[PDB]
RNA sequence: UAGCCUUUAUAAAUAAUAAUUAUUAUAUAAUAUAUUAUAUAAAGAAUGGUACAGCAAUUAAUAUAUAUUAGGGAACUAGUUUUUUAAUAAUAUUAAAUCUCGAAAUAUUUAAUUAUAUAUAAUAAAGAGUCAGAUUAUGUGCGAUAAGGUAAAUAAUCUAAAGGGAAACAGCCCAGAUUAAGAUAUAAAGUUCCUAAUAAAUAAUAAGUGAAAUAAAUAUUAAAAU
RNA sequence: AAUAUUUAAAAUCAAAUAUAUAUAUAUUUGUUAAUAGAUAAUAUACGGAUCUUAAUAAUAAGAAUUAUUUAAUUCCUUGGAAUAUUAUAUUUUAAAAUAUAAAUACUGAAUAUCUAAAUAUUAUUAUUAUA
RNA sequence: AUAAUUGAGGUCCCGCAUGAAUGACGUAAUGAUACAACAACUGUCUCCCCUUUAAGCUAAGUGAAAUUGAAAUCGUAGUGA
RNA sequence: CAAUCUCUAAUUGGUAGUUUUGAUGGUCAUUAUCAGCAAAAGUAUCUGAAUAAGUCCAUAAAUAAAUAUAUAAAAUU
RNA sequence: AUAUAUUUUAGUAAUAGAUAAAAAUAUGUACAGUAAAAUUGUAAGGAAAACAAUAAUAACUUUCUC
RNA sequence: GAAAGAAUUAAAUUAAUAUAAUGGUAUAACUGUGCGAUAAUUGUAACACAAACGAGUGAAACAAGUACGUAAGUAUGGCAUAAUGAACAAAUAACACUGAUUGUAAAGGUUAUUGAUAACGAAUAAAAGUUACGCUAGGGAAGGGUAAUAUAGCGAAAGAGUAGAUAUUGUAAGCUAUGUUUGCCACCUUCGACUCAACAUUUCCUCUUGGUUGUAAAAGCUAAGAAGGGUUUGACUGUUCGUCAAUUAAAAUGUUACGUGAGUUGGGUUAAAUACGAUGUGAAUCAGUAUGGUUCCUAUCUGCUGAAGGAAA
RNA sequence: GGCUACGUAGCUCAGUUGGUAGAGCACAUCACUCAUAAUGAUGGGGUCACAGGUUCGAAUCCCGUCGUAGCCACCA
């Protein structure tokens, strides 16, 4: 007798992050083998075409009209905004940085070049 | 010809599955297509054997051949390939080698079909109750006026259900891939792609 | 070792569990062809590709007094027609663990809201046991659509659960014993007697068929409808 | 009557529900039976007895099988109303009239309630003497 | 050879897979060896019967054993580790 | 010479101590892909694989490409 | 026309285009483009070598012109 | 009206992707081309995914430097998912950290690199067999289920039957029953002879009966009822079976722990002895052959055969 | 990973301590014999194993790795 009895694991390959779903930065919020979701509007994509939040914000996935035929996964910087964004309003940008009130901390800050 | 001897290239085994009990009431292969008079299965689906499908063949034959004109239509075709282990041998151990080639025939489906320049219809439905005698399921006479059998005890005629223009019904209800590709269609978005 | 169990606690603590809202369309009313409210309909935010459904592309199967490509015959004087042989096309019809162009429900799952707080999650410090499982139901792999078989998936029970029912019964149908009491509601299952509890209605059977473990093709005799 | 199919509510018709409503639209429901086939070894084996009704003739029995149902029967919108039934009492001549009731089928667990007792926790008290 | 023989002896040689001191082959004698045949004999058997003594049985005396969850310890069918 | 002591080498079932995987009648043990897998993820068996893997690919196509030819300058001539 | 001297040419070698599915540098970056099959043909060429050809221009910009 | 450009639409990812298969890829991840050959660089890497641990995966950001690009920016190897291996012990360099009285040293550490443990979480640098002379600890980590096969039946009837499928026969395929065979499963850890048999009926004989151009008669053949009675003795073999001989009305087929070893036997199967053929280097071994060869039991209960006592008559 | 010593012709083998393309050997034609063949003579191919230096001058020295099996190391 001779058997086929041998197999890789799953790979496990499904959406980490979901639609309304609080992230921060770095969080992978898709798993895949190629682009079934492309990176959308503040998100990364890596060498395993994983998609990851590139601010804190919302996962939101859509379309958009742009990219006819092509799924997006993209991160809302808040809850109020529909992520396919207006195209021609401005980009709502996040500063993320905090001016350093501490004296001796902005000194520093000054004197590194 | 090749009806019980499929010619894929790759021969391959194949898991057991189940005979599809249609439940959405499907009436395909269900229906008088090439013929006047036909054999339909009435039981429960069922699994045909090669040997025994060519052997109604041959049943049916012995009427059909002495007629003018006269034809048979073989409907389905012995598309799954079975394997089987000897009764001999211990149970594990890999799978058995090729047996025999089946197909698995829903409760409506029709399996032959007849017609003949001087065919009288009695002779045809002798010839098909001869023909169910060798099938493992129970069968049915089946002319062009009898309607559709769906279940065991269920009936339909096609000319009944509806006809439906689906890209029209899209339309009304339209999906939302749709209405992104209308919208990359339209001019503020189709200038500004930028490719 | 993790999973599941226990003890003691910790909070700028509800983060847990369940459901709703979320969408689309219609009608009515009010503002500026758009927005809000109200009502109704639609398996109703996001993710998916199983059933079903389907034959598109892939892989397979069938048919054409249809067309083309050549071949084998065949009749008149190399040309020509017919009866065709395969392939290709055209048209019609079909199916598949590793086909899904359509496509459910269950599912995964997010925010806020409501409801559960004599309740949950999380964290901290500590103790375990367990790693032979079984059956039933559903969907499969193997087996022969065999096994009280075998292999895993989901749920339940048994395991470790006594009580009522299933004649008797680990796993089925109900239901969880702190101790009694025994009036009232009952569950599943029952109500001629054994055995706690019953009376009716309308049909059919005459075979003890059957009456809590439904045996098949087929045959005969009726009965309806066309 | 004869021949040949089908054993069907998809269509069709009938009946019922829901939206504008004496109609239309949408949904839901309604379409055979018996026998034979039939079958092994301690002993009949529905768990057992036994169960298919019958006038004369009962203050009285008439599936204890199969299928669809009800809790007396019929309309109206679980509830009331009417109808006869059954039982009883009264009055009149074993019958008639009047009225009262029964219509909540019942059995059934170590389920739930009630009825009491115990322990534990939560929240309130009372009495007696980290009060 | 036997009424009849998968046994025995003789002979043949596709020796699955004989062979020369793991000795080869054929004899005389020997053997409680193993198998087969003939004779004789017989209770081995057809087919058992009768008899004898020692037990068995009863009475007297002495007095074990393995075993044993507890036992008020029936048939049948069904069920069920 | 040989014998004995000490060191060194060859040989040894003579003799002693040990061992003889898990899965199977030589083959499987690690990794990847699909199905099985039941529209999230996971999912087994001596299940099916035209199964595939223990890698492969690099220091190289160079140098030259603005003040130049006789003579005289050096405000570009 | 011819002699010598001083030079210059001739080492004869493919890409000529941001090349684009013959083969060749398999990791970076910048710029650009589209494959395949099948069909109809064509010297040897034949089922099978190579080359050619094989979906639609409404609107827009520029140029010439009635 | 024409030319040129910009292009758009439709189709396509069936080609191509270093390589399997899957997902992705024309907005190309595919292809061509310039530069380059650098990012197939150096320190900190949060946060996620996955996840027992060991590991694995994606990765924002901060800092040093590099390459391409007008710029925006992009590059911490390859469209993605395989291409792998712990410690210990050695080895090589760099580091300037320790330097066993002090100074050097040695030796150890840090950082980088090296070769394998494929039974692939790797027990050692280094290990195969045999026992029927065996031993100890434990585990069970014919009956039951099934009915493929087997046996029997049914439906339909191709076809034999001098003619006519259905007197008799009945391909292959169809639907069942049985639990009599050979299997499968793993809940459950002795063949034959003698002796005595009990039960079944799917009847071999005897009784009754239907059919039989294939019942003239007589012998038969086939089917229905029928289990009352009956159903063999020898040669060979351990055999059941089978071959034959002689009979018989007939020499039926099963079930009963393939009935029956606390009833007998022990020829077969079987351990110790031994030999042969084959296998093995060998000890020894064998779906081999042969000679030899070990269990016993006074009956408590049930049950059955007989026999008493007591009793309610 | 380091260290060796060998690989001429179709076959076998010389040659080797430098100033050479040589030998029978089986193979095809003549010769001889009645007629074979033994024996006599025709010729046959070597990049003296891939491939570079020192002496006008190396098949032979030195010297890169092909190749064939060895040997050492590493063997945790
Ligand atoms: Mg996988
Ligand atoms: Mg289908
Ligand atoms: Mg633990
Ligand atoms: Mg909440
Ligand atoms: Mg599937
Ligand atoms: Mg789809
Ligand atoms: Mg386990
Ligand atoms: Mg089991
Ligand atoms: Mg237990
Ligand atoms: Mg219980
Ligand atoms: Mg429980
Ligand atoms: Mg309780
Ligand atoms: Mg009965
Ligand atoms: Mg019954
Ligand atoms: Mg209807
Ligand atoms: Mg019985
Ligand atoms: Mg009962
Ligand atoms: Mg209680
Ligand atoms: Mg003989
Ligand atoms: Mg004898
Ligand atoms: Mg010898
Ligand atoms: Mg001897
Ligand atoms: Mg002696
Ligand atoms: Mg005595
Ligand atoms: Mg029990
Ligand atoms: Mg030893
Ligand atoms: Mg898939
Ligand atoms: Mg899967
Ligand atoms: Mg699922
Ligand atoms: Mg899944
Ligand atoms: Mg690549
Ligand atoms: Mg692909
Ligand atoms: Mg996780
Ligand atoms: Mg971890
Ligand atoms: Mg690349
Ligand atoms: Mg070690
Ligand atoms: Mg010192
Ligand atoms: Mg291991
Ligand atoms: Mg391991
Ligand atoms: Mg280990
Ligand atoms: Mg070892
Ligand atoms: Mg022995
Ligand atoms: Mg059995
Ligand atoms: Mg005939
Ligand atoms: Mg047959
Ligand atoms: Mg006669
Ligand atoms: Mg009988
Ligand atoms: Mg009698
Ligand atoms: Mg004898
Ligand atoms: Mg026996
Ligand atoms: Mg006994
Ligand atoms: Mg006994
Ligand atoms: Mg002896």
């Amino acid at each position: 007798s001779r058997t086929s009895m041998k197999d890789s694991a799953g790979r496990r390959l499904g959406p980490k992050k979901y639609e309304g779903q609080d992230v921060s930065t770095g969080e992978i919020i898709m798993r895949q083998r190629g682009t079934k979701f492309y990176p959308g509007e503040n998100v990364g994509i890596g060498k395993d075409h994983s998609i990851f939040a590139l601010e804190p914000g919302v996962v939101r996935y859509y379309l958009d009209p742009f990219h006819p035929k092509r799924k997006f996964i993209g991160v809302a910087l808040r809850r109020d905004l529909k992520l396919p964004s207006p195209h021609f309003e401005p980009t709502v940008r996040r500063f993320g940085r905090f001016e350093l009130t501490n004296k001796r901390a902005a000194y520093k800050e000054e004197n590194s070049i | 010809k090749h009806e019980y001897a499929p010619r894929f290239k790759i021969v391959q085994k194949k898991q057991k599955g189940r005979v599809p009990v249609r439940t959405g009431g499907s009436i395909k292969g269900s229906t008088l297509q090439f013929g006047k008079y036909g054999l339909r299965l009435k039981s429960e689906g069922i699994r045909i054997s090669a040997q025994q499908l060519k052997e109604a063949d041959n049943a049916i034959m012995r009427y059909v051949r002495p007629l003018n004109n006269g034809h048979l239509w073989r409907r389905l075709c012995t598309n799954v390939a079975v394997c089987i282990k000897g009764n001999e041998t211990r149970m594990g151990k890999g799978k058995g080698g090729f047996d025999h080639w089946m197909v698995r025939v829903p409760t409506g489906k029709i399996l032959f079909e007849i017609n003949g320049d001087d065919l009288h219809e009695k002779v045809a439905r002798e010839a098909f109750r001869k023909a169910g005698t060798k099938l493992p399921g129970v069968y049915e006479f089946v002319s062009l006026d009898s309607l559709v059998r769906v279940g065991l005890h269920s009936f339909k005629n096609p000319k009944d259900d509806p006809v439906k223009n689906f890209y029209d019904e899209n339309a009304k209800k339209p999906s939302k891939k749709y209405l992104n590709i209308l919208k990359s269609q339209e001019p503020q978005y189709k200038l500004f792609r930028g490719r």
